[PDB]
RNA sequence: GAGCCGGUAGCGGGCGUGGAUCCCUGGAUGUCCGAAUGGGGGAACCCGGCCGGCGGGAACGCCGGUCACCGCGCUUUUUGCGCGGGGGGAACCUGGGGAACUGAAACAUCUCAGUACCCAGAGGAGAGGAAAGAGAAAUCGACUCCCUGAGUAGCGGCGAGCGAAAGGGGACCAGCCUAAACCGUCCGGCUUGUCCGGGCGGGGUCGUGGGGCCCUCGGACACCGAAUCCCCAGCCUAGCCGA
RNA sequence: CGUGGUUCGUGGAGCCAUGGGGGAAUCUGGGCGGACCACCGCCUAAGGCUAAGUACUCCGGGUGACCGAUAGCGCACCAGU
RNA sequence: GGCGAGCUAGCCCUGGCCAGGGUGAAGCUGGGGUGAGACCCAGUGGAGGCCCGAACCGGUGGGGGAUGCAAACCCCUCGGAUGAGCUGGGGCUAGGAGUGAAAAGCUAACCGAGCCCGGAGAUAGCUGGUUCUCCCCGAAAUGACUUUAGGGUCAGCCUCAG
RNA sequence: CAGCGUAGGGUUAGGCGGGACCUAAGGUGAAGCCGAAAGGCGUAGCCGAAGGGCAGCCGGUUAAUAUUCCGGCCCUUCCC
RNA sequence: AGCCUGGUGUUGGCUCUUGGUCGCGCCUGCGUAGGAUAGGUGGGAGCCUGUGAACCCCCGCCUCCGGGUGGGGGGGAGGCGCCGGUGAAAUACCACCCUGGCGCGGCUGGGGGCCUAACCCUCGGAUGGGGGGACAGCGCUUGGCGGGCAGUUUGACUGGG
RNA sequence: GAAGGGGGCCUGACUGCGAGGCCUGCAAGCCGAGCAGGGGCGAAAGCCGGGCCUAGUGAACCGGUGGUCCCGUGUGGAAGG
RNA sequence: CGCGGGGUGGAGCAGCCCGGUAGCUCGUCGGGCUCAUAACCCGAAGGUCGUCGGUUCAAAUCCGGCCCCCGCAACCA
């Protein structure tokens, strides 16, 4: 549950490559790697509180998609529902098709 | 980031000024604040919309005094007073330079705002002016017995 | 088509040409546990709510029915209703994760290997698939699979070792739906409008670029046609004749 | 910028994928032909579906220069006992 | 990747157990003492990881046992025995992990890293083993180099064909 | 002869123990939080006992059961 | 692994304060020496002033305090040079620039203070209040410390090693 | 009877090769006449491809530097070889 | 090899800027106070200012070639 609400980014897994030696590029005899090594990124997930009907809303997304939660706060239509009004805003606004 | 202001601000603009700002600002205080809103493809559309709207139903109040300036600004109406000599027993208001155009020439002003200061008594040729801005100087004569 | 009441004789009884046993298809019944789903729980036990029934029957007990959770849709947040999911399966498949021994005659990059294995998901298959492709031929035309290209091109402590593609030959054969412009409509928001937005319908789907809108021509009986529905042949699930 | 995939182990390193930052355009638009530039060409990304040819064998069948009870399945026998 | 704290270690919740005797702290009361005290003396009292010693928990020395009664036993002897005590029941913590008044102890009768299945037919330049018959020939235990020295590569020496 | 073979018989409860009671460590877990998946947390609640609560004592009887059957005396809860 | 750390995202408001670069504007500079307290080199018979000069008085800065220099003004028609020279140079002016300085704007960087509204804590009470506060936390990235852990290496000959 | 000492000019401490051999498990190591180019010393014959000789040494890989033709991923370049 | 500094007298060392003193301390000598030496006072010694060539009227200055010592920073088949 590290995963952005609108964009679904997810924490992907790489290597940590440790090199060392001048490039070739510059007269090195070339790179050498002294370790490689399996670690997580993870998205730059925040959380964004923003008020919607009556009620408080709370997204966890990506700071590249901070944008897309305001958004989604323009398409109003009726719903007084309860702090679920995401499960409308969500998917049910941002793609459907 | 451009936002669509909702009120003057001085740090910024005023009431449809498409001014640009920090996102920062706009996400936690002007959009939370109803200070403002978001340069939407459709909000910004609806401020055409919004420009569009007063710039003619404003035009065409301007519209509606250079009209009826014309009408009023050259024919004349006549008051004819128990006049006595050159001083009215009686007395001229507003109110009654209202009922008698209304059918000599038949229409209908103010007849509050009128610059008439003090109900006007004796005789003469007087010009007045009237309103709503860019205004008209309607002519009338206090004439004598019945 | 004459015997039968399993292996299984026996004791003690019965059934069959009025067609039994047996075989195939369909249906009925199907305690309790188990995803297990009224609630508990140390699976196969225990304890309940609601409606109905049984006993003299209020207390008690039994019988039938019903009551988990989650998602989607309607719908008035009401409160309901409908639909679905859940779990399992030899291997096969895709995805998310992912070793080490070992090899390098030591060892760390490299190897073993995206293997073993864990997890999720799918289905009789799964994946993939209709060019923002190949790659030097003014060339080919979705994808999958086999042969070949080829141990080539390359990759590589240039070590150990790893190892393509185009093209050619085959198997199979298929191509489609949308989003948007534009139009109609219902609805909601309001700082009421040739306004914005959501919902449905029409429209449109392309690479010799395509579509929308405007005008002109002539725009049609047609002509193509399913991967969907329907019928049928054929096939499977018992058998029969057979010198 | 950080990585994965490809034969490509940073290599002249493109291409496809994308965790982070910045961040367009709508045919005179964009991507690609292995850094880059020009020229000449190829193709139209950011929505979706799509039979068959393919893989497997719990299951039924048919075959064997396959075994024949220390073999063949662990089990020919009430054995995952 | 799973299975294990029904053994053992620690901890958490709730219970239970400790014959009998001995020593006699404080405090208390009274008396003496003083300016008032400290304090002293009696009696009372009944403290303590206090004493002796069963149950209970131990395991000191010796003998026995040694294909045992027993894969830790038996006899005699000995330590603790109101406490950091013993113990039933219900729980929690684990494999580079737990738990440990600390021995690398213990984690189901072998723990310097548990068990099971799997990778797996790991690898083993080492050891052992390698099955009918007859015929012909018939070595080597040296040199070079080798993280090489009981292993190899080339040469040397054997054999077969032309 | 047997704790062995074959066969037949034998375990009787409103009050004893446990359950249509309670909570403990802990476990589970509407709300909620977190995590690539598996899953990990977690308020209330629920589960959880050798703790709390709750009404039976003395005899007789069978080859074998008895606070269970019987006899005597004595109590609990539910319904009306 | 963990921990420290720069950049950057989440991350905003208001200020004061500074640096780099650039354009422009105005000053900046000393050797007797020429008559002097002329920065390099050019152009240069011309000028500057009646679009108010020198001579003075408040004024600011610079100073080798010698003077340099504008602003306010009394001021009312002069005020400089070459020339001549005990000096590389000539010293009206129009210039292109050097060195450094202030000034204005531009693109960027650094710091400090205050604010609250993200983010965090807290308040039997919350659409809110209080505290912290664009810090901290967290994402990506930089470099470092790092037996806490991990994988390994740690030669052969040798009158045994 | 110089390989030793002295002086004069000079740089063959050449380029392109190399018959044939020494040694030798491989790979190496060694000697080398002669031809060609263009030279040096010498009247000449001739000698000269470092040093009286035998130690003064390091496979490959990976890179640096200067050249040069050669390859240059559709093509001209460029990157890189 | 790459980047940055410079050697001044017997020593370190200011003058390196807006081209112009080729300085200060200790050591030794001379001289006086000291019963004394040192302290302490007076004066004085030694610089073509790392190399050469340049741009200016010169120069330790600025450029450039040059040389090592020191300084910095990587790489090593
Ligand atoms: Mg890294
Ligand atoms: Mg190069
Ligand atoms: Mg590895
Ligand atoms: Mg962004
Ligand atoms: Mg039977
Ligand atoms: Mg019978
Ligand atoms: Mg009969
Ligand atoms: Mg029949
Ligand atoms: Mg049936
Ligand atoms: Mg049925
Ligand atoms: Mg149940
Ligand atoms: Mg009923
Ligand atoms: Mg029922
Ligand atoms: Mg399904
Ligand atoms: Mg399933
Ligand atoms: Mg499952
Ligand atoms: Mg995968
Ligand atoms: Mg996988
Ligand atoms: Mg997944
Ligand atoms: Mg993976
Ligand atoms: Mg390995
Ligand atoms: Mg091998
Ligand atoms: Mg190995
Ligand atoms: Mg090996
Ligand atoms: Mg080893
Ligand atoms: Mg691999
Ligand atoms: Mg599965
Ligand atoms: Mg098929
Ligand atoms: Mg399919
Ligand atoms: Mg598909
Ligand atoms: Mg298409
Ligand atoms: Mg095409
Ligand atoms: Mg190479
Ligand atoms: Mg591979
Ligand atoms: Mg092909
Ligand atoms: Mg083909
Ligand atoms: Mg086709
Ligand atoms: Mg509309
Ligand atoms: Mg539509
Ligand atoms: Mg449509
Ligand atoms: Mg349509
Ligand atoms: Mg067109
Ligand atoms: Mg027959
Ligand atoms: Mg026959
Ligand atoms: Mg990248
Ligand atoms: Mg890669
Ligand atoms: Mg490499
Ligand atoms: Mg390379
Ligand atoms: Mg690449
Ligand atoms: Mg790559
Ligand atoms: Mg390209
Ligand atoms: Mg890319
Ligand atoms: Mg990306
Ligand atoms: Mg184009
Ligand atoms: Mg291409
Ligand atoms: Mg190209
Ligand atoms: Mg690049
Ligand atoms: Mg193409
Ligand atoms: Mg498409
Ligand atoms: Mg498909
Ligand atoms: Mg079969
Ligand atoms: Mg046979
Ligand atoms: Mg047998
Ligand atoms: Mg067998
Ligand atoms: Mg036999
Ligand atoms: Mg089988
Ligand atoms: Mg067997
Ligand atoms: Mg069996
Ligand atoms: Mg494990
Ligand atoms: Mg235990
Ligand atoms: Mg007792
Ligand atoms: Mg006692
Ligand atoms: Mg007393
Ligand atoms: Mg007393
Ligand atoms: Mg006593
Ligand atoms: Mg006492
Ligand atoms: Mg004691
Ligand atoms: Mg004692
Ligand atoms: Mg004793
Ligand atoms: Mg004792
Ligand atoms: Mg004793
Ligand atoms: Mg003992
Ligand atoms: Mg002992
Ligand atoms: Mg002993
Ligand atoms: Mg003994
Ligand atoms: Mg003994
Ligand atoms: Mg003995
Ligand atoms: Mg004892
Ligand atoms: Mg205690
Ligand atoms: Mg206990
Ligand atoms: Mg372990
Ligand atoms: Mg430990
Ligand atoms: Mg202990
Ligand atoms: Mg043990
Ligand atoms: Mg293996
Ligand atoms: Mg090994
Ligand atoms: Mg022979
Ligand atoms: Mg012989
Ligand atoms: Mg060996
Ligand atoms: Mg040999
Ligand atoms: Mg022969
Ligand atoms: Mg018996
Ligand atoms: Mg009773
Ligand atoms: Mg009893
Ligand atoms: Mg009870
Ligand atoms: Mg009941
Ligand atoms: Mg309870
Ligand atoms: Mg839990
Ligand atoms: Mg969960
Ligand atoms: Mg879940
Ligand atoms: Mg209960
Ligand atoms: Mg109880
Ligand atoms: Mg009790
Ligand atoms: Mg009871
Ligand atoms: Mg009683
Ligand atoms: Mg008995
Ligand atoms: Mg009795
Ligand atoms: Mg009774
Ligand atoms: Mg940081
Ligand atoms: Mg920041
Ligand atoms: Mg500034
Ligand atoms: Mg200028
Ligand atoms: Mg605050
Ligand atoms: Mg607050
Ligand atoms: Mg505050
Ligand atoms: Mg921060
Ligand atoms: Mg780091
Ligand atoms: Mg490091
Ligand atoms: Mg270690
Ligand atoms: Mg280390
Ligand atoms: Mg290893
Ligand atoms: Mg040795
Ligand atoms: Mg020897
Ligand atoms: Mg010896
Ligand atoms: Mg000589
Ligand atoms: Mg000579
Ligand atoms: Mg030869
Ligand atoms: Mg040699
Ligand atoms: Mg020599
Ligand atoms: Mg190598
Ligand atoms: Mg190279
Ligand atoms: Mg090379
Ligand atoms: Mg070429
Ligand atoms: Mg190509
Ligand atoms: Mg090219
Ligand atoms: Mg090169
Ligand atoms: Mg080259």
């Amino acid at each position: 549950s590290k995963v952005c609400e609108i964009s679904g980014k997810r924490p992907i897994v790489a290597n940590s490559i440790q090199r060392r030696g001048k490039a070739k590029r510059e007269g090195g005899v070339g790179k050498k790697t002294t370790g490689i090594s399996k670690r997580r990124q993870y998205p730059n997930l925040q959380k964004v509180r923003v008020r919607v009907a009556g009620q408080e809303i709370t997204f966890r997304v990506a700071a590249s998609h901070i944008p897309k939660v305001y958004e989604l706060v323009e398409r109003a239509k009726g719903l007084k529902l309860e702090g679920l009004s995401p499960k409308e805003i969500k998917k049910e606004l941002l793609k459907l098709l | 980031m451009k936002v669509i202001l909702l009120e003057p601000l001085e740090n910024l603009g005023d009431v449809g000024q498409v001014v640009d700002v920090k996102p920062g600002y706009a996400r936690n205080y002007l959009l939370p604040r109803g200070l403002a809103v978001l340069a939407t493809e459709s909000n910004l559309k609806a401020l055409e919309a919004r420009i569009r709207a007063q710039a003619k139903r404003l035009a065409e109040r301007k519209a509606e005094a250079e009209r009826l300036k014309e009408i009023l600004e050259n024919l004349t109406l006549t008051i004819p007073v128990r006049a006595g000599e050159t001083k009215i027993y009686g007395s001229v208001t507003a109110k009654d330079i209202a009922e008698a155009l209304s059918r000599q020439h038949g229409v209908t002003i103010d007849p509050k705002r009128l610059a008439l200061e003090k109900p006007i008594k004796e005789l003469g040729e007087y010009v007045l002016t009237y309103k709503p801005h860019p205004e008209v100087p309607i002519q009338l004569k206090v004439s004598v017995v019945a």
